[PDB]
RNA sequence: UGCUC
DNA sequence: TTTAGTATATGTGCTGCCGAATTGAGCACGGTGTTTCGTCCTTTCCACAAG
DNA sequence: CTTGTGGAAAGGACGAAACACCGTGCTCAATTCGGCAGCACATATACTAAA
């Protein structure tokens, strides 16, 4: 997993900085390790430690956890520094889904990691007093409203509260508290009566305290897996089709968990009565689509029951795999042209194969379609079985079969992607560093005009700005600004794909 | 060389280093087996620990950290070798207080 | 026809112009009655019994194309179809017919309709770094770096 | 103005870091990449090719030619590495056992080790202690590998994990997909169906269908070990600062310089004598290019591996040339000097030339009996003596004696025969020039290069040696016969 | 027989495949937007802790006026263990 | 170890190496130190 | 290989 | 519900196919070096017809 | 007895291929000796079944 790290120590050093990425990387190396062997190693001062490990935890990056001797040892969450990079697509799915309001409180959840609900509402009050003017206040009645409509639907959990102390082994005090997790009051929001309105930075106790809330990227992930799985759907048939798939996985989300490998069957009455009044759709039209996607051999959906009229579940796993399928196929068609991506699918259709039937069944003359299938396995897209005729392995008297292997590339093609974004995200700050002098010189020269911008401030300073020798550079600048900008795009942009090989890679895994 | 016809010097073989050994002369045994059979100076680098040329280390692109060091020729041979058998010595150099 | 002969090879050349001609147009074909079928929108079950295409009905529509001057039977055409299945463009669907203008397989009809692919390309494609040739030397600190690349300095000055 | 700098410090070394580079540092280190196959040009001048063996930018192997990196005669010139890049992976014939180790190790699928959380803690605080020895190293490595071993299914992502040995030579087989005598379980089930379409077009794929187990080639097992938690690289007890585990197979092969690999320049015949490890690299670089030519041709799947086993089986014996799982018709005509040949065996390097190597200043002559020598004293001749020079400086004491030591010049017995002066360090023939005018000019420090003179000590042995009494150091005096004579009471030790 | 090759293969190969454009719409420059104001925002953020300066060459009656100035977050003691208090 | 150093050209620990040695040079050990008029 | 010891 | 039988399950315990070692050196010499199997280019010499 | 324009052959580079014409093909092990990996295989422990 060395571009894992890589990836983690770069996302921890745009984030936080310099000496809480050292004990960050440190952490994800070597695992669990107890505070003072881990400042031993890092060689670094044990303040520094101490704040790191505690920045750390906060953003729920690490946990510590009670061993013999009452020692203390500290684990790094490589998966949540990873998840860490998927809080734009966070930020802008919630304001999708939701008003504004939910969307400064999930991006205050993740740039804090842990606070209560009274500071968050107030922050969010705070924060959006400025985007609106003419005296108008910002209420904490509706930011409590948003939240608890958060709450409810499993995009907010509590995190785990510390036990009382009092009532759980009274007495001499643990080197840490071990805080335990509870499913009873995970969503469930505390009752402030207690309201104010949100200060406009003039610059001129607690009911909930204890209660910390961060974001369940769980439910963020169960809703990109639907989002995808609908889009999949309405390219594939129709947008029917997408938005009966859409009521269906709206109404599997609450009887469901976020790993199971099929959802709860579902009755065509309930799907036709709970489906949105603004399809003029029948009963009879509804069967037609439930047993014709049923009927179709990419298995999204499946009877699996005859009660109840027309009863039928959604096949989840099915539908991962066949995204991942997607994903590959489209990367090999991309990397190496169509008709690498032709021999790829007929490769993948047929279990085993061999040159000659390949060459038979995609019609690809011969000294093209060899040299398409080594340069596949020279990238790891494929295995060979090689069946022996004898236990020599001699390759004179053996038979070669080609067979793609979907986990194993989908692990490589997760691999290369976190490299990608590794390296795109190297080619940034290279390119940030390379520049900082005319970075720091446009900030000067604009700063020369932020500051006295309304007190003192004469029209004399305003054609001076460009007399300086910036103005050449500004080209430099513009070209700097959109390199920047369509790397940062790539990079979220290969979050998607990262996504949907990590979902794969875990929806596989049975963890016995 | 090894032969007489070949102008070639005496050898001293395990049982000869056994015996210096015996006897405790360490100086005695790095004159022979060092300074008079095959002495070389060679250009170690403090960062890296590989092997540089004329004060200079190919690996880390600087020259800041290269030391000279004595060592017998067959040693540094050996330690060529090993670094194109991929079995790479990290030498970490240091004062000899 | 296997060991010689054959309706692509000519001469003991293969035809790749001739195949790829074939590819499109019975592409262009199982497109156009997609889109008929999907505007005719009467009802789901013919929408999609109108996309699908039998092997006979397209074998008849290249024949009357008359691309070439080769006779093509229908197992080439078929051929032709499973090629494109292969491609990642259309889908075919085994039904139960007993006797029809077809009869070719015994109880079985093979219909073939245009599909549109399951999701666009993804996000890695997008990147340099996933369609580079040397992605495996690629190093922090060398020759091949990010910072001096020049995939990346190409990509983003276009 | 001037720069403080260092001169010189007295460096010592104060241990080895053993260790291992990876693709990008070997390209890092080498100065040149070695592409073509053939060793000099078409000219009559036989010159070295550019880019290709015996490049003299990887060093000096001539007394004419010097090194094209750096400008040094070969005496100076210590050396330059190259390295060429291979198509397809190898595995590693030295890590080869440590290959096997590692995939049984860790899992097939998820690349993590095959231990609990529990077992990670107990190993990680087992592995924390100070003064880890290697013998406790070894130790630990095997009971980790036994744990492994015995589990079965992974607790990470649950896919199953049988076992993975070696079959043939440089080829691993991981059973996963092995019999099951009891109920069958569904994986097994859908691999041996999917070979519906292989058996319609091939029936022989049905009766062989069994015994068609997983093989773990170069590709796979790098792709394996590119994709494993750096967690889980200390619990296979490799240091992570000196290695990881994508290093155990190569890509990329270091060629060594001129200096390891000589090169005699045979002008009697058309024709120049090299070593075996130049013929190995050519041939490694003519695989390389064969199978980049196959590949552009689109050759057949069984030829190409063919050509791949055979990279890997040159790619061993460049590394260790002699192995015994070599087929018969694979295996070499003649015989190949590897690297483990070159460091094991009695002419080794570690026997022939670190632990027993020769030594100038010494001399080997039959010994005659002499009683009228002290036990203590040794006789040695006059032709001898004029040959063995001892070095000494001059100062304040023997400085006379030098200046009539240098005044007989080489030719008497007492004398010297050459003078390095203090501040250069040109040394000065006395056959040659004046050399009253040398001893008028003998200045503190300078080194003159005496004969052997009577009262040095010096050396005298047998060489068969049994005790450390067989050498001692005598006295020397000089005689005017041809053979070294000691008294006989110092027979027994010499036996 | 492979003919010989005088020079070594270029760093950078040429391919004929590029790499297919970024998708576009208003929800990708707006994350993109967000990112950027999160780039901007976190590294002023408190749990940013930078580089502590040290090796001050003087004492001057500007310090205070060049004191760098920042609220710090207190850390709940209670969840944390008590090894990490300063 | 002895095999090691011989390997390496250092003088062996064993023998004559065990030990160190110093010189017996007229000094004065932690000399009189400048007094310091401005500070 | 032959030897010398 | 409980004692007896069947199966598995790993451990452990006896072989048999591997890989590794076998004194120190000194001195002479004779051999041979990678090549060689077939194809093509070049140069030379000589079967007759001409003085 | 000298000569020549055209022809054949012989020798020396030279490139495709892999040092054996064809595809075969043997023998001996040089002597321990400390690992081992297979198999096997045994015994007991645990769980299911009959009373
Ligand atoms: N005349 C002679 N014969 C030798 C020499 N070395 C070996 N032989 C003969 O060759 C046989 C043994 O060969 P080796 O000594 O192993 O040859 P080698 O050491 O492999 O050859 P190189 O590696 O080239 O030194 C013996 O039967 C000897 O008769 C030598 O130096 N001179
Ligand atoms: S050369 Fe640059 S663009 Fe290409 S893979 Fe390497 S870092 Fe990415
Ligand atoms: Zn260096
Ligand atoms: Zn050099
Ligand atoms: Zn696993």
């Amino acid at each position: 997993t060395q571009a894992e790290i890589k990836l983690c120590s770069l996302l921890l050093q745009e984030h936080f900085g310099e000496i809480v990425e050292k004990i960050g990387v440190h952490l994800i190396r070597t695992g669990s390790q107890p505070l003072r062997v881990i400042a031993h190693d890092t060689g670094t001062s044990l303040d520094q430690v101490k704040k790191a490990l505690c920045v750390l935890v906060q953003h729920n990056l690490v946990s510590y956890q009670v061993h013999k001797r009452g020692v203390v040892e500290y684990e790094a969450q490589c998966s949540r520094v990873l998840r860490m990079l998927r809080y734009p697509r966070y930020i802008y799915t919630t304001k999708t889904l939701y008003s504004d309001t939910g969307e400064l409180i999930v991006e205050e959840l993740l740039l804090n990691g842990k606070l209560t609900m009274s500071a968050v509402v107030k922050k969010v009050a705070d924060r959006l007093t400025e985007t609106m003017e003419d005296g108008k206040t910002m209420d904490y009645a509706e930011v409590s409203n948003t939240f608890v409509r958060l709450a409810d639907t499993h995009f907010v959990q509590r995190c785990p509260s510390v036990p009382t102390t009092e009532n759980s082994d009274p007495g001499p005090p643990p080197p840490a508290p071990t805080l335990v997790i509870n499913e009873k009051d995970m969503y469930l929001v505390p009752k402030l009566s207690l309201i104010g309105k949100g200060k406009r930075r003039r610059s001129s106790p607690i009911p909930d305290d204890g209660i910390y809330w961060q974001a369940n990227l769980d439910r963020f992930h169960q809703h990109f897996r639907d989002q995808a799985i609908v889009s999949a759907v309405a390219n594939r048939m129709d947008q029917t089709s997408s938005e009966i798939v859409r009521t269906m996985l709206r109404m599997s989300e609450i009887t469901t968990s976020s790993s199971a490998p099929f959802t709860q069957p579902l009755s065509s009455n309930e799907i036709f009565r709970s489906l949105p009044v603004g399809y003029n759709i029948s009963k009879q039209v509804l069967d037609q689509y439930l047993t014709l996607l049923a009927d179709d051999p990419l298995e999204f959906v499946g009877k699996s029951g005859d009660s109840g009229g027309g009863m039928y579940v959604i096949n989840l796993h099915k539908a991962l795999a066949s995204l991942a399928t997607a994903t590959l196929e489209s990367v090999v068609q991309e990397r190496f042209g169509s008709r690498c991506a032709r021999i790829f699918r007929l490769v993948l259709q047929k279990k085993h194969i061999e040159q000659k039937q390949v060459e038979d069944f995609a019609m690809i003359p011969a000294k093209e379609a060899k040299d398409m299938l080594y340069k596949m396995l020279s990238e790891n897209f494929m295995s060979l079985q090689e069946i022996p005729k004898t236990p020599d392995h001699a390759p004179s008297r053996t038979f070669y079969l080609y067979t793609v292997n979907i986990l194993s590339a989908a692990r490589m093609l997760l691999h290369r992607c976190y490299k990608s974004i590794a390296n795109l995200i190297e080619r940034r700050q290279f390119e940030t560093k390379e520049n900082k002098r005319l970075l720091e010189k446009s900030q000067r020269v604009e700063a020369i005009i932020a500051s006295m911008q309304a007190t003192g401030a004469e029209e004399a300073q305003l054609q001076e700005i460009e007399e300086m020798i910036t103005a050449p550079e500004r080209q430099q600048l513009e070209t700097l600004k959109r390199n920047v900008n369509k790397l940062d795009a790539s990079e979220i942009q290969v979050d998607e794909t990262i996504f949907l090989l990590e979902s794969y890679i875990e929806c596989t895994m049975k963890r016995q | 060389t090894e032969g007489r016809s070949r102008d070639g010097g005496l050898r001293l073989g395990e049982m000869e280093r056994d015996c210096l050994i015996g006897y405790g002369a360490s100086m005695l045994l790095l004159e022979r087996l060092m300074i008079s059979s095959d002495a070389f100076e060679v250009d170690v680098c403090g960062q890296c620990g590989l092997l540089g040329y004329s004060g200079w280390c190919h690996y880390c692109k600087s020259s800041c950290h290269v030391s000279s060091l004595r060592i017998p020729y067959a040693c540094k041979l050996l330690f060529q070798e090993l670094q194109s058998m991929n079995i790479i010595p990290r030498l970490k150099l240091s004062k000899y207080n | 026809r296997s060991v010689t002969g054959g309706a692509w090879y000519s001469d003991q050349d293969f035809e790749s112009e001739f195949v790829e001609v074939l590819n499109q147009q019975c592409f262009k074909f199982l497109q156009s009655k997609a889109e008929t079928a999907r505007e005719s929108k009467q009802n789901p079950m013919i929408q999609r019994n109108s996309s699908f295409a039998s092997s006979h009905e397209v074998w008849k529509y290249i024949c009357e194309l008359g691309i070439s001057k080769v006779e093509l039977s229908m197992e080439d055409i078929e051929t032709i179809l499973n090629t494109l299945i292969y491609d990642g463009k259309v889908e075919m669907t085994i039904i139960a017919a007993k006797e029809g203008t077809v009869g070719s397989v015994d109880g079985h009809m093979k219909l073939y309709r245009a599909v549109n692919p399951i999701i666009p390309p993804t996000g890695l494609v997008r990147a340099p770094c996933g369609l580079c040739p040397v992605f495996d030397d690629c190093h922090e600190g060398g020759e091949i770096s990010p910072s001096n690349c020049i995939y990346m300095t190409e990509w983003l000055e276009f | 103005k001037e720069q403080f700098r260092e001169t010189d410090v007295a460096k010592k070394i104060s241990h080895i870091c053993f260790g291992m580079k990876s693709p990008e540092e070997m390209r890092q280190q080498a100065h040149i990449q070695v592409v073509s196959k053939n060793l000099y040009s078409q000219d009559n001048q036989h010159a070295p090719l550019l880019y290709g063996v015996l490049d003299h930018r990887m060093g000096t192997s001539e007394k004419d030619r010097p090194c094209e990196t750096c400008g040094k005669n070969l005496a100076d010139c210590l050396g330059h590495y190259g390295y060429i890049d291979l198509e397809l992976p190898c595995f590693h014939v030295g890590y080869f056992r440590a290959v096997i180790g590692i995939l049984q190790m860790i899992c097939k699928t998820c690349c993590h080790i095959m231990l609990s959380q529990e077992e990670k803690k107990q190993f990680l605080d087992y592995l924390k202690r100070p003064g880890l020895t290697y013998l406790q190293k070894r130790g630990l490595k095997k009971k980790i590998s036994d744990k492994c071993r015995k589990k079965n299914i992974c607790h990470h992502c649950g896919a199953f994990n049988g076992t993975v040995k070696k079959c043939g030579l440089l080829k691993i087989i991981h059973e996963k997909y092995k019999t099951n005598k009891k109920v069958v379980d569904p994986i097994v089930s859908n691999f041996l169906q999917s070979f519906e379409t292989a058996i319609e077009h091939n029936k022989e794929v049905e009766p062989l269908l069994g015994r068609a187990q997983e093989n773990l080639n170069p590709l796979v097992v790098l792709n394996l070990f590119k994709r494993i938690p750096a967690e889980d690289v200390p619990l296979l007890l490799m240091n992570p600062e000196a290695g990881k585990p994508s290093d155990l197979i190569l890509t990329r092969l270091l060629v060594p310089p001129l200096c390891i690999r000589p090169s005699v320049v045979s002008d009697l015949k058309s024709g120049t004598n090299e070593d075996d490890l130049t013929m190995k690299l050519t041939e490694i670089i003519f695989l390389n290019d064969v199978i980049k030519k196959h590949r552009i041709s689109g050759a057949k799947t069984q030829m190409i591996m063919e050509d791949w086993d055979f990279l890997q089986l040159q790619c061993a014996l460049y590394i260790n040339s002699e192995l015994s799982g070599i087929p018969l018709n694979m295996a070499p005509k003649k015989w190949t000097r590897g690297f483990v040949q070159r460091l094991k065996g009695k002419q080794g390097r570690f026997r022939g030339n670190l632990s027993g190597k020769r030594v100038d200043f010494s001399g080997r002559t039959v010994i005659s009996p002499d009683p009228n020598l002290r036990i203590d004293e040794v006789a040695v001749p006059v032709h001898v003596a004029k040959i063995l020079t001892f070095p000494e400086k001059v100062n304040k004491a023997n400085i006379n004696f030098l200046r009539k030591l240098v005044q007989n010049g080489p030719e008497v017995h007492p004398g010297a025969n050459f003078i390095q002066q203090r501040h250069t360090q040109m040394k000065r023939f006395l056959k040659y020039g004046n050399r009253e005018k040398m001893a008028q000019e003998l200045k503190y420090g300078d080194i003159v290069e005496r004969h052997l003179i009577d009262g040095d000590v010096v050396l005298f042995n047998r060489q068969p040696s049994l005790h450390k009494l067989s050498i001692m150091a005598h006295l020397a005096r000089v005689k005017p016969h041809r053979t070294f004579r000691f008294n006989e009471c110092v027979c027994t030790p010499y036996n | 027989l492979p003919d010989v090759v005088l020079k070594p293969p270029p760093l950078f190969p040429d391919t004929d495949y590029k790499p297919v454009p970024l998708k576009t719409g208003e929800g990708e420059e707006y994350m993109l937007a967000l990112k950027q104001e999160l780039r901007e925002t976190m590294k002023r953020m408190p749990y940013f802790i930078e580089t502590p300066e040290e090796r001050q060459d003087i004492e001057r009656y500007s310090k205070r006026y060049m004191k760098v100035y920042k609220e710090e977050w207190i850390p709940d003691w209670r969840r944390l263990p008590r090894e990490m208090m300063p | 170890g002895v095999s090691e150093c011989i390997i390496m050209g250092i003088p062996m620990n064993i023998g004559t190496g065990l030990f160190k040695l110093l010189h017996k040079a007229d000094r004065d050990p932690n000399p009189p130190k400048r007094p310091l008029i401005f500070d």
